[PDB]
């Protein structure tokens, strides 16, 4: 039902410029807070700017403070970035993402597929282990511990290999609709941690988490869970 | 079938739920926040414990509830509205251990484009 | 001193105009448009007749009045709010010939930024 | 202790672009209402913009045909105006105005020095009526504004001295204007209403237009001027 | 079960009739003088038409009557007691065509025992 | 359930005094005004006296001129007549009645069964019409009852059986009291009333009364006497 | 001179003392007991400590006190009245350190003529 | 200004019957309780009666209970005291006392000159010492005692020789007017004092104390103040 689908990438040299674009489908558009993500290849989910329903909030991320602009077409149900000088860091996927009702306290709940982009030639998350080997049925435990306190506003996000992210949990251990029971996640001010109490197959994949006690969601750099 | 109230930060934002004062005879009112689709709506206020006086206004830090139980219109008063106080909410009728949403309310909060320097 | 109360197009606007209960004691309020510096402030709405009876909302159009005169608090109700609904208004405590100004009030009206379209 | 500076006048080609800045001081930019009206070498006063607090609402006289897009910086308490295909009949002096809180039913009561701008090589009308009159110091003078549909009582007097920006005199068809001398008094409602100047004083002689504020669109009179009989 | 409320002639008596204020809620109340076992009991004062103004007091003659629709209690106030007035009434509670007897009040009427000559 | 029961009577010299008792039971005396009626034989209904629960409020007839006291002991559920220079006129069987709570614009509800008192060797008129009348069983019978002074709707109608104490049919004009076949009814506002039995029946045959309780002294009608034709 | 209310033991007495409601504006009242001449007059129960809620009830034991403020009557009620509360009282008007005696009442209590046995 | 005259006294047979009057002037005799009280030869006071205003409500010491009737005629403003059955005991000085408002905590603070009758032929106060001597100049103190608590309800009368009884104290602090600043009392309970702070000529008498906590104010035996 709800899409997302993101276009406008490509190849760019820089210092030039750049203009993302995100078509929405499938729910009321002028009632959500917006945001983009981005993902530089071989590295984690990067957290990048955020806009109000009425575009009178914007909020970024300090590596494009400046730089970037984000917009949106309650009409046309379109999302806008607007991208000026491009730097060799940001090669990255971009990636479309809806938060939930509000900004805040709140999560993305649905993300788009993600467009790359090419450049040619606050509170502070840190996760524990970067990486963990387990076994098909293992109990898995990762934590993510924050600088400063962040109450209950928590979320763990799901990235398989090759796909977009998925949100899992919110508010630090609510279990997003359509998420297997296998999944929670706990904790309250710093420490956290999500737990899969059996796992399966298709769990192993990196998994991040997200503070939105502040206005710049910044993800924490990410835990690969692997064969054993 | 949610229903948008707007309010510019800084200001007080009062938002009106219309119920029918017969079917909810007797019933208390809650206002609480929704952080997902799962949950929870956290109980920001609810309505005097004595149903005669819901009139009476019961605050909860910035956010107050007041009842007209007559003509079936329950009042929440958002004082001075900030950004956070952006997302969904729910006017409920209270009766035992139910709770029946009376209206799903989304908060927008408009940013103050107003210099107010002198 | 003028304060500022802004509204969305479309919605209603609360205007709260706090005053000294005691000071203003069996005075009925008004609230009315000032057009201009030297005036005038034309007569929109008062209280009721009956200073007892200040909490009974009284209504001119679309704009309405309510008095606590015990917690001394005179709300103004703007429904339907519209762009030609700004400008300044007066809050109004009348005794004999007299009125004193209760606050100096600044009604902006912003555009309504969300296609309702759905 | 108000004041309004206009800059951004000059020479410019047919077809070129110019963007007018407006810097105020003295008041509380953020709560008022601005506007630019603007008059060409020769001719009376041509209400052209004007634009809310919040940027949210702009209105435009349709003899613009929308070249033209009206904006405002609270922080730094600026108005701008920026002209697009420019025309020979854009040359004119542009005024800065702002507006007593509101819109609709209100009037522009101060008024800044203008720019000259040089091009090189809801529609209610108001006619004013005379176009010229002669008197004498001293006397009775009256000036009449007919609107060609109601506008209620919401009528604004202006007087421009030869050289001078425009200055409000009557707003809201009877109210005499702070500062401005009893002797200037207006009347009317509805679509009939005249200026008078109950006994003439030497400074007197100048040119008058009326204003209607009932619609969005704030359209001047044709003006009449006042000349020494 | 009628219940006694002695008064002395020339002096003002006061009858209260205390109810369940959530069982009568929203019902205006009435008071009527019984002239017998089988009828009438002539209507004599009732409280204000508005269930909400029922704290402002209604007069017919000499007869005043105001009701507490929070604590639940009815009065009714015999200006200038005199000796016919003594006989069996009814404190009612309205809804529709029907009408609750709340209490049977027996007033009498006892002559005054004092020589006021001074 | 309600008893009265009088005692007292018998034979008494002229000038003598004699003290009437009468005993209620069956309902909480201290809550109701009594009285007292007399009835000379081969007369009417003549009322005596009555008296407030608390004794504070005490009616006299005035034929009686003021010889007679009435008294009770709540405590003991006792009404008294005290009679003092007693007269060949105070020859009359003394009932014992119960007021309907209140007294002005109430009625006698429940009777004494009387005793007999032998002397041995405001002021409103009622008026009966007809004295006497002749009818059969089945049909339709009116009497009327015609005031001095408007009495407003505060007339009462008693029956009185050959040989028995009387009972009351009719209060406030129109009510038929508990207990009386609804043959019988009444009507009348002011001066003018009527008693109607719709349909007589054989035990109806009797003596009735109308009585007025507009002013303090709840006077009779000279009764009329229903018998067969 | 002193005013007189008469009451039947048993039965709830209800004083009333009239006052300008001018000239005793924004002053709580008292209602006390005079023990002799000399006094003590021992105070039994005041107004409501917020002049603006002179209306709310105050209890001591079996006495109560209501002030209208507006017209100017305040209200005594002495409920179940004992042959011991019969004697001199004062209402009083309070500013600062200072009583104003508005009315001095002498209750008299009346014996209960009436026998409730059922 | 105030003035109670008894008459109606006499010589009278055992078991005979006798009517004591009491007419009232100065004050509005329909809102005081009135009351009655004896003094036998060479005995102390005995309270004998109190009745209301309205005349319902009727009090009578136990020694006289049945046989005597208090009444009144608010018209007339006259007291009367009907006396039956009358024994040798009965004989007495019989006074006619006002009390101040109310009965109750009340005191009796005006006094009829008394009017000899001879018949030919709840809680105890007790007082402390029956005698005293004294000097002028002296400070005394008399003590009464209660059997039961009476609160702050106790009355002090003084009685020179030949004299009527006199109010002092009333609700056992309280100084009555006109009476002079030396006399004081204290006590809340069972235990009060009458304190004469500087005995004077005048003041060599007897002295009593009264409850009016209950419905019979019961008079102490008496403390006779004599000359050292
Ligand atoms: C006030 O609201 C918060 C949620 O915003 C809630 O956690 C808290 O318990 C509430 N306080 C009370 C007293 O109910
Ligand atoms: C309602 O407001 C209008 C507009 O100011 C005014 O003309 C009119 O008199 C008002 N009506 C009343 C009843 O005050
Ligand atoms: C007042 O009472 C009288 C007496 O019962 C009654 O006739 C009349 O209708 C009453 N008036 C009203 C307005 O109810
Ligand atoms: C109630 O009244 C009594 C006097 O009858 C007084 O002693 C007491 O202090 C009062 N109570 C309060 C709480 O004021």
């Amino acid at each position: 039902e709800v899409q997302l689908l993101e276009s406008g990438g490509g190849l760019v040299q820089p210092g030039g410029s750049l203009r993302l674009s995100c078509a929405a489908s499938g729910f009321t558009f002028s009632y959500y807070y917006m945001g983009w993500v981005r993902q530089a290849p071989g590295k984690g989910l990067e957290w990048v700017s955020g806009i109000s329903p009425s575009s009178g909030y914007t909020y970024y991320a300090d590596s494009v403070k400046g730089r970037f602009t984000i917009s949106r077409d309650n009409s046309k149900n379109t999302l806008y970035l607007q991208m000026n000088s491009l730097r060799a860091e940001d090669t990255a996927v971009y990636y479309c993402a809806r938060y939930y009702y509000g900004y805040y306290y709140s999560h993305m709940d649905y993300w788009g597929q993600g467009t790359l982009v090419t450049v040619s030639s606050d509170i502070q998350m840190t996760q524990s282990p970067s990486s963990l080997s387990a076994s098909v049925g293992d109990r898995v435990t990762i934590t993510c511990r924050a600088s400063q306190s962040i109450s209950s506003y928590l979320n763990w996000y799901q990235q398989k290999p090759g796909k977009a992210p998925k949100l899992l949990i919110y508010a630090a251990s609510s279990l997003q609709s359509g998420v297997p029971s296998r999944f929670s996640g706990s904790g309250s001010g710093t420490d956290f941690t999500l737990t899969i109490s059996s796992l399966q197959p298709e769990d192993f994949a990196t998994y991040y988490c997200q503070q939105s006690r502040s206005g710049l969601h910044t993800f924490g750099q990410g835990t690969k869970l692997e064969i054993k | 079938n949610t229903t948008v109230f707007q309010g510019v930060a800084g200001q007080s934002l009062q938002v009106s739920c219309p119920y029918d004062s017969m079917k909810h005879w007797g019933r208390r009112k809650a206002w609480c926040r929704q952080l997902g689709e799962k949950g929870p709506c956290q109980r920001v206020v609810s309505t005097h414990n004595l149903w005669l006086l819901s009139f009476l206004r019961r605050w909860n830090g910035s956010t107050a509830i007041t009842d007209d139980t007559l003509g079936g219109t329950l009042t929440i008063t958002l004082r001075n509205l900030q950004p956070h106080d952006a997302g969904l909410y729910q006017c409920q009728s209270l009766h035992g251990s139910e709770a029946d949403t009376l209206r799903k309310v989304l908060v927008e909060v408009l940013a103050d484009p107003l210099d107010h320097r002198d």
